[PDB]
């Protein structure tokens, strides 16, 4: 698959976030209980919460179509559906909220994506989420400065950041410390504090952000000047202008 | 004869039924079986007895938390509701020996009615149904108990609700697919304005038999529109074919592909390849490490790219067995596709479109609700021409139960009443033996 | 005794009620109005101010060649000139259709549900009130979640709010009572008890969105602004994600599956939104009214003051604006709420039941509505007949079918405990005023007249409803003056006899009976007085936005 | 020259505004704020009053962790907090709407036809007049014929009236010229002439109902009560027999076969009747903006005052009330009339366009489309992009995205002269942003955004539309935020370009041409900060009827 | 021009309004058709039909 058009490198970048094949940089390591800390929907030890009786459980009459397709883990246990949210810094985050949804698609199986332009969410069954989102903050998705988990109170993505590099955040759920130069989590994506913080590693530097960004900028790679990507977009348009008149 | 076009049809299970059949036998216009649902829908009602004499007994009329205090009245209907029944089926039938159908159901308690073809040809619109079986089943009731003059009007309110002060049958104890027609967004819409859920609910959430339910009123109601006539009635005929009929099992054989393990992109890649292998596509420019798709028929780009639509949803919701994201697989399959080809995606946009709005009122505070509850008349999911509601049609018959108001909910007496009914059940199946038989005629 | 009416008479003229002749012709016209007075010298004003002449008393023919009387307004001693019962110049009747439009009534059955399977979180007295906290701040116009919001002036929507109220007392009982509609406190305690089995565990809000918000839009926007601030609350107070897919559920149970409109929505030659007065039915209107719950022990007051509920806002905002405007339409409803004399009648056949059969205890068939309608519409007629100060009062004929029918009406569903009867009594006595004066009511009163004995026990599509469903898009009644608020009487008098709690919706009922609300709905007609005198004070203005 | 917006950020922040860090949480949240600790100590005052909590700081999370910003009013020197341009704290935006909601056009063609046919009278400018005179007593709730009528004081309607006009110059100059609105002296000449030559000898009333009246009832009541009152008029000043056969031509004349609404109904879910935001067509609202007769040598301004006057209208009154409501949509809407943004990109775009076409010299095709639209995408997102200040104001995407592609639409529109290429424009300008930034607008925000390329030039049923005719209830706008105020904008921008007097109604443009109108229809920006400086005064207060 | 829409059309429509419907795409495609009105330009075609409808 082609993915995305163009010859920048965040065109590039755009269609290695969606390519299953890329392997997503892990920068930095997160415990599995600090996983499910943040996202808030359980205490570590708490058995999942059903919303329907295990599949298995069921008497479900016969349908070619559910016999084709494999259950999520989290769909056979019957789980609730939870999610994860983040907000992206138009100052060069890594990911941005259209590369995820994209992506999320070609990645992850059984995904509800939103996207919006202060915040980007994924629902899916709790137990496949937990694992997802692992990825998702493990990995170049995710700059614990420039990109936030939230699941309220999301302004940020266009403010100018602080004297840190951080993003704003109305209920400061991430913290710099200038001692380490990392960043923590020190609430829940809902904004309730946490017993103990949780370690995002340090910030990426300017040079790297650079490198990884899938945001087109007058101050970066100017989604002007890569011409092949604007080709298509104005492609698309003309396409659908004239099939909506008379199917030419 | 107007189009070249032929398809194969297969059943639910993905066998062969019939080669080569022409795209015009599945038309509306011409199928039989399309006629026979279509006149069926328009003139099945279904009646809860047993709701009428629970209303009636605590005299809860007129709408919810509603009572009228001393207007009590204790009829045993459930206890009489073959004689009822049968003296209500007297007054609904034109003659003694035509299509007027009166099945009591649940130990009386539900009927079955479908009122004759006949009084339907004489009238303007559908509102038949519910009027002519609401007061057969009035004066049937009144007449079984000698209901007096002083209290006859409590079984009317029972039965109908606050019709005329409402304009809808507000509190009634019958209950149509169909909706009145001051609901219609625009002329031309009555076969949109059904309920997702009483879709899935009819067709017992066979994943198959829902989507074609859906697509066969979706499609029917854009030839009612004019949609569907001159420069737009091939396109939309391929619609129904590839995305309703499963057509030359391309949605059946893209989630057997995909089923196992795969994704929304997964789907798009294996949909690409096969218009290409089809012909149906082909590269009309190379860029930088990017192949520009073009093709000469938009039409069957358009139904190819419906198919895989339809599969995206089959995989991406069956694998969570939960509804909520076909909002995100509507607008996603679309917007990926488009940036994967060049080429436009389904509906031209239209139905990337109304997944946007779609998802939003799905997961906000403004309106909408859960995907069960939307239709084609919906203002959040009208745009599409019928290339969006059957997917989520599909995506409800897949849910595992994470839905508040689900089929159970909202639509348990449709459930009870039009699954009955083969045609509406297992559309599918009769649609396609129409098409069959009919083959050589087109 | 005096007749009731006999004060009001007396006020207005200089002869006693029974004298037969009068001089006309030598007061002035306008000049003996302290009103009219007013407004030709407004009218000059208005017309210099604006370059544009407007009200003008020699324009047309000339008022007050007769006397322009005052009317009491009845069950008080308030004596006004008719002028300031216009719903225009009364503040009160303003306010009354107000806190009408701006409520509704949302369900948080289905909500607590989501809440406790969906998320899988808990509900308390605690979390409601903590939810009800959260929701008085947001329903008015302010934020709970999102930075950067800009938010209503508090001062300029001090009318909205949230209560809840339920039938279990332990929860009731536990919630902060700021939030709660006492339904022990508010009724007494036999129809307490009914209302609370009604209710059962069900847990209601009673939403009232601000006056000026409905005064700048419409009805049909009470239900979407209550909506949003529930769904702003349910995601603040229960720390839900801002936006989810269950966040639909929230919206779709406020805005439809646990909503009640106070009206439903108008067919397309009338099209109207939701809570507009044409989809109020009738055994709403009763409820909304709340002298049930205070004037129990007579049922002839409750069903009187429902009639001046009802006589006002159908005949004098609804049909004498909405559907019509200009001058309108205020005596035509003064008739059913002033001088006592509407009162007068109903009393007189509330005793011949009470003596003959025993309220509630008359057979519910044509030989009660054949006797007591004609004997109450003969009363009523014969005192215009014996007091032809009466006659000059209620002058024209409308008027007076409106009146003597709602007596006949209301007494024949007094003897019966049943309203469809009291409708036939209705219809009956507006026969016999026919063949009695040879004259009823204006060129188109008897529409629904002539139509009405035989659509009473109909049971056809769009004919066949029970009096407390009907309202003024039953077919027959969507026209005309003299009719709805009296028929609103005629629903609330078998209750009222049998001493119901309620006629139609006990939710509907116990939603009004809160002295939070600007208008009190325990004393329409004295409220009316009051609005009359320039002395009832209404929400929505703008003074604190403008300059002094 | 500096860009336009760059005073107004100097105004919010210390910064520079191509300064990229800046410091938070250190200005006290709300008490940052004068207007929020206005609203603090007045929800105090509130709650203690009446007993129940209400508006309270620290419900929820903390206001203010950032800048709360003033804005600049565009094209004026005008800045205030945002909340100052809520609708309900707003009077000028209040009264903007009652003046639209309570006018109706009614000819006089077929009733002049009437009375000379079928009464077999003469009309004259004479009799004209003196029926204007009848009129404008009677319109405001005053009698003409019957004996003991009562009347609306007329201070509480001053507001209310009639105006005529007339294409014929020389019948309009015999008609007393208090009634008349004169094309001559309000309209340039070449646009007078326009204007006349589509009225001819048509002659039309202007009528104005009661704001008072109109906040009581609704836009569906306008039509009827002129009507009424125009009925009334005709007895009175022609001398009929008050109500014959002949009086229900002028009936069915005046509510129907000559009256034009400012909107029309809406189909049941978003049930509404006439005169009601959603029903108002784009090409309308542009014409009731009177920025076309002022500004007419500067199409930018004349198109951005339309985007002024329906971004409040239908984001913030309709979409933000009447189709949902609470906190509602302030700046959804004050992005596309504050700190001259949009004025910088629309002048940027219209430069562009006249230097390499000239206006109305492109040709009309998809070419100039991407040329144009794509440019004028590219500069607003630049700007963006170089003054991280802009960014952080207008911090939400769908108001960046309205923004930004208002901007590319109409100045496609002035390449063009043409409003369905303008719209084609628009959609480009959306699809662009989303790649360029991976982000456009909230979640909902581009359904019609998607459908739009493909409906632009569609004939089908309910696709297919110019864009003029176009409005809220076209299927594909009837939900969203920051597009319908706009969408009026490129409808009004080629007419504009081609000094066009109207874009879709000549009778709709003259009708608003009044300076007896409340609101000040020239200068809408203007007027909305007036109001936010609580500097206007509405009609349709009560003062006068309750205490002092 | 007298059109009748054929009864075909009804027999698997829910309701009448086939025929204006039908009627005027018919027309406003063949009007198109016989001049090749621009796609720029054949919206108006579509209003001068059937008028302001969607928005009314
Ligand atoms: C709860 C929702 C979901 C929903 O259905 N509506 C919400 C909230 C609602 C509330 C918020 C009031 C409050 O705080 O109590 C109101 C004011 C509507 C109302 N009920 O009165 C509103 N949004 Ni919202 N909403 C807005 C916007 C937005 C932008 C904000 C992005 C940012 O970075 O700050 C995002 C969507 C996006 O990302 O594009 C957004 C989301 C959301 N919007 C998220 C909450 C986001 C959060 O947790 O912080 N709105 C805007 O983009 C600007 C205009 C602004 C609206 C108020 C106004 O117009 O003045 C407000 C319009
Ligand atoms: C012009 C009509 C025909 C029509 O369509 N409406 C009229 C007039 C209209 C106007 C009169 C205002 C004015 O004088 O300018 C208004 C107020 C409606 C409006 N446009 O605001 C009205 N009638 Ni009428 N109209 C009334 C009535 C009536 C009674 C009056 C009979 C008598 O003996 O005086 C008669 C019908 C009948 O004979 O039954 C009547 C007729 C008529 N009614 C005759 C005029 C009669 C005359 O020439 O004197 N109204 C009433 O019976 C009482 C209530 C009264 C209404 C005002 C209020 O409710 O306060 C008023 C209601
Ligand atoms: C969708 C529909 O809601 P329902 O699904 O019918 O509850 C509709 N609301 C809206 O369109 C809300 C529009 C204003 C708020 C969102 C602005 S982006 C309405 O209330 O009629
Ligand atoms: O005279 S009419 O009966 O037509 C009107 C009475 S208000
Ligand atoms: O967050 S949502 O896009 O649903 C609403 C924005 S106001
Ligand atoms: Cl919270
Ligand atoms: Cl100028
Ligand atoms: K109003
Ligand atoms: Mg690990
Ligand atoms: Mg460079
Ligand atoms: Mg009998
Ligand atoms: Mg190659
Ligand atoms: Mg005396
Ligand atoms: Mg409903
Ligand atoms: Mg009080
Ligand atoms: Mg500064
Ligand atoms: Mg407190
Ligand atoms: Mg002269
Ligand atoms: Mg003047
Ligand atoms: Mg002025
Ligand atoms: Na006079
Ligand atoms: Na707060």
């Amino acid at each position: 698959a082609q993915y995305y058009p163009g010859t920048t490198k965040v065109a590039q970048n755009r269609r290695n976030f969606c390519n299953p094949e890329y392997e997503l940089e892990k920068l930095r390591e997160i415990s599995d209980e600090d996983v499910v800390k943040i996202l808030g929907h359980r205490a570590p030890g708490e058995e999942y919460p059903s919303v329907h009786p295990p599949l298995e459980e069921m008497d479900e009459p016969e349908d070619a179509i559910r016999e084709m397709v494999e259950p999520i883990d989290g769909a056979k246990a019957g789980d609730r559906v939870r999610y994860i949210q983040f907000t992206d810094s138009m100052y060069f985050a890594p990911a941005q909220p259209y590369v995820r949804s994209r992506a999320y698609l070609c990645r992850y199986r059984g995904a509800d994506a939103g996207t919006l332009s202060g915040r980007q969410i994924i629902e899916t069954r709790e137990r496949d989420l937990e694992k997802i989102s692992k990825e998702l903050l493990e990995t170049e998705f995710f700059d614990p400065a420039r990109s936030g988990v939230r699941g309220k109170s999301v302004h940020g993505h266009s403010l100018r950041l602080d004297e840190d590099g951080m993003m704003f955040d109305m209920l400061r759920r991430q913290i710099y410390n200038k001692d380490t130069g990392r960043v923590e989590m020190v609430k829940n994506q809902i904004g309730d504090e946490l017993d103990e913080p949780v370690d995002l590693g340090e910030p990426l530097d300017e040079e790297t952000l650079m490198e990884k960004t899938t945001i087109y900028r007058v101050d970066g790679e100017a989604y002007r000047d890569d011409v092949e990507a604007v080709e298509i977009m104005q492609r698309i348009h003309v396409l659908r202008s004239q099939g909506g008149f008379n199917l030419e | 004869a107007k189009f070249e076009d032929k398809v194969d049809l297969y059943d639910d299970r993905g066998n062969l039924v019939e080669e080569q059949v022409p795209l015009e036998a599945l038309s509306p216009l011409r199928n039989p079986a399309i006629k026979s649902i279509v006149q069926g829908i328009k003139r099945t009602v279904a009646v809860n007895l047993e709701g009428i004499e629970n209303a009636l007994k605590t005299a809860k009329v007129g709408g919810p938390a509603c009572k009228i205090m001393g207007r009590e009245l204790d009829l045993d209907i459930v206890g009489n509701a073959e004689s009822i029944a049968a003296a209500a089926k007297e007054m609904i039938q034109v003659t003694e020996d035509d299509d007027t159908n009166v099945e009591l159901l649940g130990g009386g308690k539900r009927a079955l009615v479908q009122v004759p073809s006949a009084r339907f040809d004489v009238a303007a619109e559908y509102s038949a149904a519910p009027l002519v079986t609401a007061t057969a089943f009035v004066q049937a009731i009144i007449n079984e108990f000698d209901v007096s003059m002083y209290d006859a009007n409590m079984v009317k309110a029972a039965v109908l609700g606050r019709y005329p002060q409402s304009v809808e049958y507000m509190g009634a104890n019958i209950a149509t697919m169909l909706d009145i027609p001051q609901k219609l967004e625009g002329p031309g819409y009555a076969l949109r304005n059904i309920m997702v859920n009483h879709v899935v609910a009819a067709t017992l959430k066979n994943t198959l038999q829902a989507a074609a339910l859906s697509t066969i009123l979706e499609q029917t109601a854009m030839f009612e529109m004019g949609d569907a006539v001159g420069a737009f009635e091939r396109m939309h005929l391929l619609g129904l074919a590839y995305q309703g009929m499963n057509a030359d099992n391309l949605v059946f054989d893209l989630v057997k592909a995909n089923g196992k393990e795969g994704t929304v992109g997964s789907v798009i890649a294996d949909l690409v390849e096969r218009a290409l292998e089809d012909g149906v596509i082909k590269v009309e420019k190379e860029l930088t490490d990017y192949k520009v798709y073009g093709t000469d028929d938009l039409a069957m780009w358009n139904a190819y790219a419906a198919a895989g639509l339809m599969a995206a949803t089959m995989v991406n919701q069956g694998a969570a067995r939960a509804a909520q994201g076909v909002s995100s697989t509507l607008l996603y399959y679309n917007d990926l596709i488009e940036f994967e080809t060049g080429l436009p995606s389904v509906d031209f946009g239209k139905v990337e479109g109304t997944a946007v709005g779609f998802s939003f009122f799905s997961h906000s505070i403004y309106g909408g609700g859960g995907p069960g509850i939307f239709n084609g008349n919906h203002i959040v999911t009208r745009h599409s021409k019928g290339f969006a509601i059957p997917c989520v049609a599909a995506a409800m018959a897949l849910d595992a139960g994470t839905q508040m108001f689900s089929p159970e909910a909202t639509s348990g007496l449709i459930k009870e009443v039009f699954s009955q009914v083969d045609e509406f059940r297992e559309p599918l199946k009769y649609v396609v033996e129409a098409a069959a038989e009919i083959k050589n005629e087109i | 005794a005096d007749k009731l009416f006999i004060n009001a008479l007396k006020k207005k003229f200089e002869e006693s009620p029974e004298e037969k002749k009068t001089t006309f012709y030598t007061l002035g016209g306008w000049k003996q109005s302290e009103r009219k007075t007013e407004f030709v010298n407004a009218g000059k004003e208005v017309a210099a101010k604006r370059g544009i002449p407007q009200y003008n008393p020699d324009i047309g023919t000339p008022l007050g060649q007769r006397v322009l009387m005052p009317y009491q307004v009845s069950t008080t001693d308030t004596y006004v000139e008719g002028d300031d019962l216009h719903f225009v110049n009364n503040a009160a009747m303003q306010q009354m259709w107000d806190d009408i439009r701006r409520t509704v009534i949302v369900g948080l059955n289905h909500a607590h549900a989501v809440i406790e399977k969906r998320l899988g979180k808990e509900v308390t007295p605690e979390t409601i009130t903590h939810y009800l906290e959260t929701v008085n701040h947001a329903m008015p116009g302010a934020a709970v979640v999102q930075e950067h919001m800009v938010e209503t002036h508090p001062a300029l929507v001090a009318d909205s709010y949230v209560k809840v109220f339920t039938g279990n007392d332990e929860i009731a009982d536990e919630i902060d009572p700021a939030f709660v509609i006492d339904i022990n406190k508010q009724f007494p305690e036999d129809q307490a008890e009914t209302l609370k089995a009604e209710v059962g565990d069900g847990i209601w809000q009673v939403v009232r969105i601000p006056t000026i918000v409905s005064r700048t839009c419409d009805g049909a926007t009470t239900s979407r602004w209550s909506a949003m601030q529930i769904g702003m609350s349910m995601i603040s107070a229960y720390k839900q994600a801002a936006g989810e897919a269950a966040t639909g559920d929230f919206a779709y149970a406020a805005k439809h599956a646990e909503v009640i409109h106070m009206g439903t929505y108008l067919p397309v030659r009338r099209a109207r939104g939701e809570n507009e007065p044409g989809g109020v039915p009738f055994g709403y209107l009763a409820d909304i009214c709340q002298s049930s719950r205070v004037n129990y022990e007579d049922p002839v007051r409750v069903s009187l003051d429902v009639v001046a509920t009802g006589a006002m806002l159908y005949d004098q905002i609804w049909l004498g604006s909405y559907m019509s405007g200009g001058v309108g339409f205020t005596q035509y409803a003064t008739a059913a709420y002033t001088d006592n004399i509407l009162d007068d009648f109903t009393y007189f056949g509330k005793e011949y039941v009470e003596d003959k059969y025993g309220l509630c205890e008359a057979p519910n068939n044509m030989d009660t509505v054949l006797d007591v309608a004609t004997e109450v519409t003969f009363y009523g007629l014969e005192q215009y007949e014996e007091y032809p100060a009466l006659l000059e009062d209620q002058f024209g004929g409308s008027q007076r079918a409106a009146v003597v029918a709602a007596a006949a009406g209301c007494s024949t569903a007094f003897a019966t405990g049943n309203a469809q009867t009291g409708l036939s009594g209705w219809y009956l006595s507006m026969y016999l005023h026919k063949e009695q004066h040879s004259r009823l009511g204006f060129y188109g009163y008897d529409l629904q007249d002539q139509c009405g004995a035989s659509n009473v026990f109909s049971i056809r599509g769009d004919e066949g409803l029970p009096l407390e469903l009907r309202g003024p898009n039953y077919p027959n009644y969507a026209m005309n003056v003299g009719h709805q608020g009296e028929y609103a009487g005629i629903s609330q008098a078998p209750h009222a006899a049998r001493g119901d709690a309620f006629v139609f919706n006990p939710l509907v009922k116990i939603a009004f009976a809160d002295d939070n609300l600007v208008f009190d709905f325990t004393n329409v007609r004295g409220e009316f007085a009051k609005g009359a005198l320039r002395e009832f004070e209404p929400a929505g203005e703008r003074a604190l936005i403008t300059p002094a």
